[PDB]
């Protein structure tokens, strides 16, 4: 019995209630990996966000963050900021889809109504910011493309002043609920909770082991609170709205330490020179002229970073070869991992319930057939 | 992060170490000893949140042992009971004519073996089913796989084939300037 | 200062000059590069008189045989400058209140100016 | 050899190699700005400095392209110290640059950028210039060939030109001039007079001196480059060629140490005005008495119906000079199969090529005499180039790791040149003669005379002695000639010459000639050849004196372009390649198999040759194993040939005299016809030596008309006959009123 | 008879008509798929396709496609389907159009959801045949 | 909202614009650059030399053939960001959907800034007699984009 589920992906089930579940993805392969072996390492970034295209900028910046660190360059302090306040504001751009999704099969509609309205709102601010709904092109390697603008701040306070109460009513919502039926036979329990599948249920899995509060690798400093709890498939719905939670705690205790200042390493070899100058630049017209026609070269190597847990542990495997463009480019790509889990998630239960079965892992397809 | 130490420290009598200046170490085995050593992996077995990568190296500047080569990334998680965080890669370089390397299944990497066999070379000799998460004909990450790219088309017959005009340039590529490569033959900030 | 403003404001004239010696002497006359100041100028300001920064008196086949250029709006120690190609004679002229345009002490008129072409056109036309 | 450790790298390398070179060779790098593979090294442009000592560091900096090494030398290119030098340089080459890259037409492929980008700025907020003052400002955009070379004279002070100029053609025409920051580079020869005018564009490594054959069409990434050989003539030398859009924009120079150098002759340079333009592109066919556009299909049809008449009955196969080895192959076995033949090429010599052992440039540098019988100059252009190092007494430098050297100590700036190694006679004051002790202006073909003279059996000119007994003391000589190679009344004691000593330099008016008769592209006994008419129902790979296109019943001619005999004479048309785009191999004058590539250009995408006559052969019979290429290559792998820059040995002893009189001399020339196009126009259109008085009714520098067999053509001062591919024969009178 | 004021005046009348009966029926991919989802504020026809068309995907649509009323259209969201994206390459197909023939093709990445409106709306005025569109020339309301 | 215009914000990447100067000379010198940061490769370019008389651009150089694929592009500042000039920018237009493949292609005359709707509206008005009333609105011009005419109300 051979079906296309909600979410472009190919299940087969031979199962009479709920046996071997065989996945067919690849239907949306785009080659990514490859094509950006044809790229600039400027021109990559506009190819990262078109994979998880709802939490992209966790994409965005593991690229970076892997190339950064690869050719020494040095983020200013305002820049780590914006970077996070973007990351995490888009981290909750994703969560709202997810409870979205919840909110309709569930049926509590009125809800649902907002919940696409926080997000418009949350969308609104990037264009502000970045001048795309999405796949905004706007982390570069020494930092950001260019500071924010003035009205960025004061309308990310509105949408600031809300939310805060906002979760526990969505809270109050999917905990307190008579539609208990979410305790579903979904044990993503290879060994064993959902503060994994909350993360990256790659397998052996774990409880507390969020790559960006461990293996810190970012920006962090925050005393953000990792939400990981038991049971299963009624948690992997509860837990990421429980993320959403002190995921703008961090936005606030960001956006507190957000004093003025440069945007981007200027290190000339890596940036290009303000262009304000050519109009005399030593010849850093040449620069410029050289810096966007052939890239800069990061030295001979190989490196990779686990970043945020943007929906699951991600990461960038980029191989450096002197060129202007990466030798080879590997996505970690949770998703794509975290889909083995979903034959054993949903194995033992009824196909009715199959379905919020793998909405609870919450997966992309972009971000699977990359 | 201990497991990580004891690691080298005793595959420090005939494994070479490969590291990056960057937090990123990784331990090379050779041909035979991984499968039953990538198994010793299994002592205090790093959970195994494995993740893995298939590197071709044919068209790399610098010449390296065999064509093809694989990473695994095991790793001890931290939130479980032993989980410090000791994290590191191994890698094992794979013949060109003799593209085998024993599977490592033995909650893991189901997909991954797959992926390689899949898109790269690869494949593996024991395994469940090389499923195939791509399409259909050949193998395309290898280097010598034309990326198959139509020429961009604009009006009064002006075409661009990309190939032709990218400014960019490989590694191996000697550049627009007869045979010449200066501080952009790499390029890493002092400190 | 007020001096720049007038220094290009006379620019504008050396170089008007040039024009009208041109046509009239039946020598042509070429803009041989603008301001990258400007070429490169972008939403940025610019309230200076003209584009063209170097100027010249080229003769039959071509080679120049006078030209004239001045300082870019960003640069120090401004001035504007004559040059005879192939002997050795470089003139800058700087703009003093008053007295105005002079090579020194000693001002630069249109008279002297075309004077100044016409010798040199004299000698070191090459066809 | 010398043991040089670089870095931490160790290199064994000869004695009088360069620093720099030991440096490229060991791999790493260092600022080239001033050096330049082929030209004297020199201090300039501080930019190669190292550090070097033995250890003992040496008080300064060294210049790393004019130092040399030493045994045990140790060469640091990576001290703090050494980096802020370089950096330094840098400043100071740019700090009078102008800001013209977006605009310029150096493109991404500027020497000053890349350094810059590399090198460039040192640190140990980012000051990207420091120099806020009044920049350089001169003469820019001021075309020196009314043709190409347009310089901007605002460029970095290297001596690559002026230098280039007085080493290889040795037509001193730039220089600088004045003194200081002031110093710039004019001229006063004006139309920059000597061919090989071009290399300095590829030389430049900056924005002044720049093809203007090719300014502002794309940037130089944009262009999609497609490396091939240039066959106007028989040293094949090597290029690469520049498309965009189905479209030819330029021409370059592609390095190869074997053959041509990294030099390139201008016509070849700059003569490809003709095929990006005006050409056929459907095949044309005669009905209603006039010429009208067909298809593949139809004009076959029309082929056989024409052929259908008489079978196999004496049919004429005519290829082009520039024909491929396969073109020849294909058509030769078709005439074996067709019983009935006589084919040639578009100017087969009367003297086989094949008659004399192929010589190699190689070789000519290692020999020690060289009598020439024919200007180089307008022959094989780069032989003159070649001779340029010969007597410079220059031999071929030793390969490192990167190929040819930057910095060869062997050569000084401005060297002597010997007078007493090479002796020329031609039928005017040629160029070459100014290296030339031995040399004797004559008269239009006879050359016999000279070469008995030079056997020993006759008497002759002083000189001829001179030659005679320069010849004589030679050990290891060559000889170079290639007009009267038509005269076979001489080039038959041309050959006794040689055996008695000894190889030699054919320079046949038709390219891969010497390729085509290793294919049997001849007429041998019976029969009618390339400019004799007879045969009837032939093939054209080329346009014919006009007195062959009469008389004959049926004729197919495989133009590549509309020439008026063929819309008059012509009874099928079928559009052609030119040899820039076609696919296949060639035989070098020195023996030498060069390749063809094709590219992108924009033809009717009208077929080939291979699938003409592999055609035109339907409609006969048989149908030779020739239709694409692929396959066509076991045909020439079959009889043994050598492959990629392989070199053929194959004689062949056998001559067809069809001497000929007259009054004028096609001269040999550079140019070809089918190039007067854009800024070619008046380089190609066609001076007191031989014997013919000017009162004749032909003033000084006045356009007259002419008519020769073949054709008519309008010239001026026309001291004999400028021309194109293909001839130097003597022929009929006829400057029409 | 086809050309007559009679003939004519009935299928133009016909066609205003089916030129509100158009029942969008959304197949989108990747991310355009969501960008397409802000548009909906309260048999098929009239398919949008919207994302990166798979070649693994290709075969798909089309069964999709001609399991479909004849009078169909084809609306081509953003580049990917469009064009071959910034996506040259084995994994993708180069034009939609190469398999089921587009009538309108729309310019984003991923579009704002109002320019998918004014897309319809140029398929709207199309099917019509009241918008003959470039060279000058009269445009079909159908493909195919 | 057919009827009631959109409210974008300034910054928003929407077609395409060239910019000319207040002297009237087109920003513009015709360097393939925009073309090269172009990672889709939708934009060809041919440069030609500026007429001493009747000029085109300031330098020396400016933009003969200036045309992108519409498209094959992205929206991805890149080529706004890589020109030296300022030339080109993004337009707040976005109302375009067509229907011959090979009519989105822009071209020159189509994204100067003297121009108004986009190929698709200002087409159909021209028969229709009756000018283009844009489905947008942005609170002001963005600074690079000065000159641009639009519905600056916001
Ligand atoms: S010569 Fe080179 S550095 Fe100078 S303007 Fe041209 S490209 Fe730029
Ligand atoms: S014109 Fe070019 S080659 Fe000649 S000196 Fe100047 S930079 Fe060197
Ligand atoms: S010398 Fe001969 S082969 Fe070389 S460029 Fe000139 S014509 Fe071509
Ligand atoms: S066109 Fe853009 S938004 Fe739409 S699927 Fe393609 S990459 Fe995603
Ligand atoms: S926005 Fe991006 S895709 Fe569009 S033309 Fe510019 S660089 Fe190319
Ligand atoms: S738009 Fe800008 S980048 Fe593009 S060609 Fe014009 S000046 Fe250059
Ligand atoms: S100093 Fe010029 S290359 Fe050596």
């Amino acid at each position: 019995p051979s079906t296309h589920g909600v979410l472009r992906l190919m299940v087969t089930l031979s199962g009479e209630e709920v046996l071997e579940v065989v996945p067919h993805i690849g239907y949306l392969h785009t080659g990514f990996e490859k094509t950006m072996e044809h790229r600039t390492y400027l021109q990559n970034i506009t190819y990262t966000p078109r994979m998880d295209y709802l939490h992209s900028f966790a994409h965005d910046l593991a690229y970076a963050l892997a190339v950064e660190k690869l050719l020494g360059a040095v983020v200013p302090p305002r820049a780590e900021t914006i970077r996070v306040i973007l990351n995490e504001l888009s981290r909750l751009a994703s969560h709202l889809v997810f409870l979205g999704t919840g909110l309709l099969d569930l049926g509590a509609l009125t809800p649902f109504f907002y919940a696409f309205r926080e997000r418009e709102t949350i969308l609104d601010l990037f264009e502000w910011v970045t001048g795309q709904r999405f796949h905004h092109n706007y982390i570069r390697i020494g930092g950001v493309k260019e500071d924010l603008p003035e009205e960025f701040v004061p309308e990310l306070k509105k949408l600031l002043e809300v939310l805060p109460h906002r979760i526990d009513e969505y809270e109050a919502l999917f905990a307190e609920s008579p539609i208990f039926y979410e305790r579903a036979r979904g044990v993503g329990v290879i060994p064993p909770e959902v503060a994994i599948d909350l993360g990256l249920t790659g397998g052996s899995l774990r409880a507390s082991g969020v790559n960006y509060d461990v293996r810190k690798a970012y920006p962090y400093s925050g005393y953000d609170v990792p939400l990981g709890e038991r049971g299963d498939v009624f948690d992997r719905m509860l837990v990421r709205i429980r993320e959403m939670r002190e995921s703008v705690k961090i936005i606030k205790q960001a956006l507190e330490r957000l004093e003025p200042g440069p945007v981007r390493d200027p290190n000339p070899q890596i940036t290009p020179p303000p262009r304000h100058l050519l109009e005399t630049s030593m010849e850093a017209v040449i620069y410029h002229f050289k810096h966007y026609t052939e890239g800069f070269h990061p030295p001979k190597g190989e490196v990779y970073v686990p970043t945020e847990s943007a929906r699951g542990e991600l990461g960038y495997y980029i191989v450096s070869d002197g060129g202007s463009m990466p030798y080879r480019v590997k996505v970690r790509a949770p998703s794509f991992v975290n889909l083995q889990s979903l034959p054993y998630a949903c194995k033992g239960e009824q196909v009715p319930d199959m379905v919020a079965i793998i909405a609870s892992l919450d997966p992309v397809m972009g971000d699977v057939d990359r | 992060m201990r497991l990580e130490r004891v690691l080298e420290e005793a595959r420090a009598k005939g494994y070479p170490i490969e590291d990056n200046g960057l937090g990123n170490l990784w331990v090379v085995l050779p041909r035979e000893r991984f499968k039953e050593e990538m198994a010793h992996y299994k002592a205090m077995g790093f959970n195994f949140l494995a993740d893995i990568v298939g590197l071709d190296y044919l068209t790399y500047p610098d010449p390296r042992p065999e064509r093809f080569a694989v990473v695994y990334e095991l790793v001890s998680l931290p939130g479980w009971k032993d989980g410090d965080g000791s994290r590191f890669f191994v890698r094992v370089y794979v013949p060109e004519e003799d593209p085998r390397l024993p599977t490592v299944t033995d909650n893991f990497l189901e997909r991954e073996v797959y992926d390689l066999f899949g898109i790269v070379f690869e494949g593996h000799p024991d395994l469940r089913k090389i499923l195939t998460p791509e399409d259909l004909e050949g193998h395309p990450l290898r280097k010598d796989y034309p990326l198959g790219e139509t020429p961009t088309l604009f009006r009064e017959g002006r075409y661009i084939i990309p190939a032709e005009f990218r400014a960019a340039l490989t590694g191996k590529d000697p550049g627009l300037t007869f045979y010449k490569g200066g501080s952009r033959k790499g390029y890493r900030s002092l400190w | 200062a007020s001096s720049e403003r007038e220094l290009y404001e006379a620019w504008v004239e050396l170089l008007s000059w040039m024009r009208e010696y041109a046509q009239a002497k039946g020598v042509r006359f070429e803009k041989e590069a603008d301001f990258p100041d400007f070429i490169y100028r972008m939403e940025r300001p610019y309230d200076l008189p003209t584009t063209i920064m170097t100027a010249s008196l080229s003769d039959g086949l071509g080679e120049p045989f006078l030209l004239a250029d001045v300082s870019p709006r960003h640069a120090k120690l401004k001035r504007i400058g004559l040059r005879l190609p192939r002997a050795h004679i470089h003139l800058h002229a700087h703009y003093e209140p008053g007295k105005g345009l002079v090579t020194g002490k000693i001002p630069l008129t249109k008279e002297r100016f075309f004077a100044l072409a016409d010798r040199a056109r004299e000698a070191l036309a090459f066809a | 050899m010398v043991r040089v450790k670089v870095n931490d790298r160790i290199v064994e390398v000869p004695p009088g190699t360069s620093v720099m070179d030991a440096v490229f060779h060991a791999g790493y790098d260092v600022p080239l700005f001033c050096s330049e593979k082929h030209l004297s090294p020199i201090g300039a442009c501080r930019m190669c400095l190292v550090r070097i000592g033995l250890i003992q560091w040496q008080p300064k900096l060294a210049a790393s392209c004019v130092t040399a090494v030493a045994d045990g030398m140790v060469v640091d290119t990576l001290s703090d110290v050494v980096r802020e030098a370089q950096a330094g340089m840098v400043e100071f080459t740019l700090l009078n640059h102008p800001l013209d890259c977006p605009t310029c037409d150096k493109g991404g492929a500027c020497e000053l950028q890349d350094r810059t980008v590399e090198y460039g700025l040192y640190e140990k907020l980012p000051v990207y210039t420091r120099f806020e003052f009044t920049r350089r400002h001169v003469d820019k955009h001021h075309p020196l060939s009314p043709f190409v070379i347009l310089d901007r004279e605002r460029c970095i002070h290297c001596k690559r030109c002026v230098r280039y100029f007085e080493e290889v053609p040795g037509d001193e025409v730039l220089d600088f001039i004045e003194r200081g920051v002031h110093t710039f580079i004019g001229t006063m020869d004006f139309g920059l007079p000597s061919g090989f005018s071009g290399n300095i564009t590829d030389i430049c490594p900056v924005g002044a001196l720049l093809d203007l054959t090719a300014r502002f069409r794309a940037r130089n990434w944009e262009m999609e480059e497609t490396p091939t050989t240039c066959a106007l003539c028989p040293v094949g030398c090597g290029i690469t060629a520049d498309t965009r859009s189905g479209e030819l924009l330029r021409i370059r120079a592609r390095e190869v140490p074997e053959v041509n150098e990294i030099w390139i002759c201008d016509a070849g340079r700059f003569g490809h005005e003709w095929a990006d333009q005006n050409r056929l592109k459907t095949p044309l066919v005669r009905k209603e008495g006039r010429l009208v556009e067909a298809t593949w299909e139809e004009a076959f049809l029309a082929l056989k119906e024409g052929l259908k008449e008489a079978r196999g009955e004496e049919v004429g196969l005519y290829l082009a000079h520039d024909a491929t080895l396969e073109e020849g192959l294909l058509a030769s076995e078709l005439a074996k199969a067709l019983k009935t033949p006589h084919l040639d090429f578009q100017g087969r010599t009367a003297a086989p090529a094949s008659l004399f052992p192929p010589a190699s440039l190689e070789d000519l540098l290692q020999a020690d005499f060289a009598l020439v019988l024919g200007d180089p100059t307008e022959e094989a252009p780069i032989l003159h180039l070649r001779l340029s190092e010969f007597v410079r007494d220059l031999k071929p430098p030793h390969r490192y790791n990167h190929g040819t050297p930057f910095a060869d100590l062997q050569i000084k700036e401005r060297m002597p040149r010997r007078t007493d190694k090479m002796a020329l006679f031609a039928p005017y004051r040629a160029p070459l003669m100014k290296w030339a002790a031995i040399h004797e202006v004559h008269r239009p073909g006879e050359e016999r005379e000279i070469l008995l003279a030079l056997l020993g059996d006759k008497e002759g000119s002083e000189m001829v002695a001179k030659a005679k007994e320069a010849w004589e003391k030679a050990k290891n000589p060559v000889l170079i000639l290639g007009a009267g190679v038509l005269q076979d009344t001489v080039a038959a004691e041309r050959a006794r010459l040689l055996a008695e000593r000894a190889k030699v330099l054919a320079m046949t008016p038709a390219a891969n000639a010497r390729g085509l008769e290793a294919m049997g592209v001849l007429p041998g006994a019976k029969g009618a050849s390339w400019d004799e008419p007879g045969a009837l129902y032939a093939y054209y790979g080329f346009v014919p004196p006009e007195e062959a296109l009469k008389g004959k019943r049926f004729v197919v001619m495989h133009l590549s372009h509309l020439h008026p005999l063929a819309e008059r004479y012509a009874h099928v048309v079928l559009p052609a390649p030119t040899f820039y785009e076609k696919r296949g191999h060639l035989v070098n004058l020195e023996g030498r198999v060069l390749p063809l590539s094709p590219a992108p250009i924009e033809n009717g995408e009208a077929e080939g040759a291979l699938q003409v006559l592999a055609l035109l052969a339907e409609a006969l019979g048989v149908r030779p194993p020739f239709r694409l290429h692929l396959e066509a290559q076991k045909a020439l792998k079959a009889r043994k040939v050598p492959e990629a820059m392989g070199r053929l040995s194959f004689r062949l002893k056998e001559l067809r005299p069809k001497e000929r009189k007259g009054a004028f001399y096609l001269r040999p020339t550079m140019w070809k016809a089918h190039q007067a196009v854009g800024k070619a126009q008046e380089a190609a259109r066609a001076w007191a030596h031989p014997e013919t008085a000017r009162a004749e009714a032909l003033p000084e520098g006045a356009q007259v008309a002419v008519e020769t067999p073949f054709g008519r053509v309008e010239a001026r001062v026309v001291h004999r006959e400028d021309v194109p591919k293909g001839h130097l024969y003597l022929s009929a009178l006829g400057p029409a009123a | 008879e086809r050309e007559g004021i009679l003939f004519t005046t009935l299928e133009k009348l016909v066609a205003w008509g089916r030129s509100n009966s158009l029942w969008p029926a959304t197949f989108g991919l990747a991310c355009c798929a969501i960008e397409m989802m802000a548009s909906t504020d309260a048999q098929a026809d009239v398919m949008i396709v919207a994302g990166r068309l798979s070649k693994k995907m290709a075969p798909v649509m089309r069964r999709v496609w001609e399991q479909m009323p004849d009078p169909k259209w084809v609306i081509s969201m953003g580049a990917c389907a469009s064009s071959g994206g910034m996506f040259n390459n084995y994994a993708i197909v180069q034009n939609v159009d190469s398999v089921v023939p587009v009538d309108v093709y729309v310019p984003g990445c991923p579009p704002r959801p109002e320019a998918l409106i004014y897309a319809v709306m140029q398929l709207q005025k199309k099917v019509r045949g009241q918008a003959y569109n470039e060279r000058g020339e009269r445009l079909p309301p159908v493909a195919a | 909202y057919p009827d009631a215009p959109v409210a974008l914000k300034p910054r928003f990447h929407g077609r395409h614009v060239l910019t000319r100067h207040p002297n009237g000379l087109e920003k513009c010198i015709g360097c393939s650059l925009c073309a090269a940061a172009c990672p889709a490769y939708a934009i060809y370019v041919e440069p030609a030399e500026n007429d001493p008389e009747n000029p085109v651009s300031a330098g020396e150089r400016y933009a003969k053939v200036y045309e992108i694929n519409m498209l094959r592009c992205i929206f991805c500042g890149l080529c706004e960001e890589a020109c030296p000039t300022g030339a080109i920018v993004l337009g707040y237009d976005f109302e375009m959907a067509d229907y011959e493949y090979s009519d989105l292609v822009y071209g020159k005359e189509d994204m100067l800034v003297d121009v108004v709707g986009t190929k698709p509206q200002r087409r159909e008005a021209k028969r229709t007699g009756k000018p283009v009333k844009v489905g947008y609105v942005v609170p002001y011009v963005r600074p690079e984009l000065e000159g641009f005419k639009a519905p600056t109300e916001g």
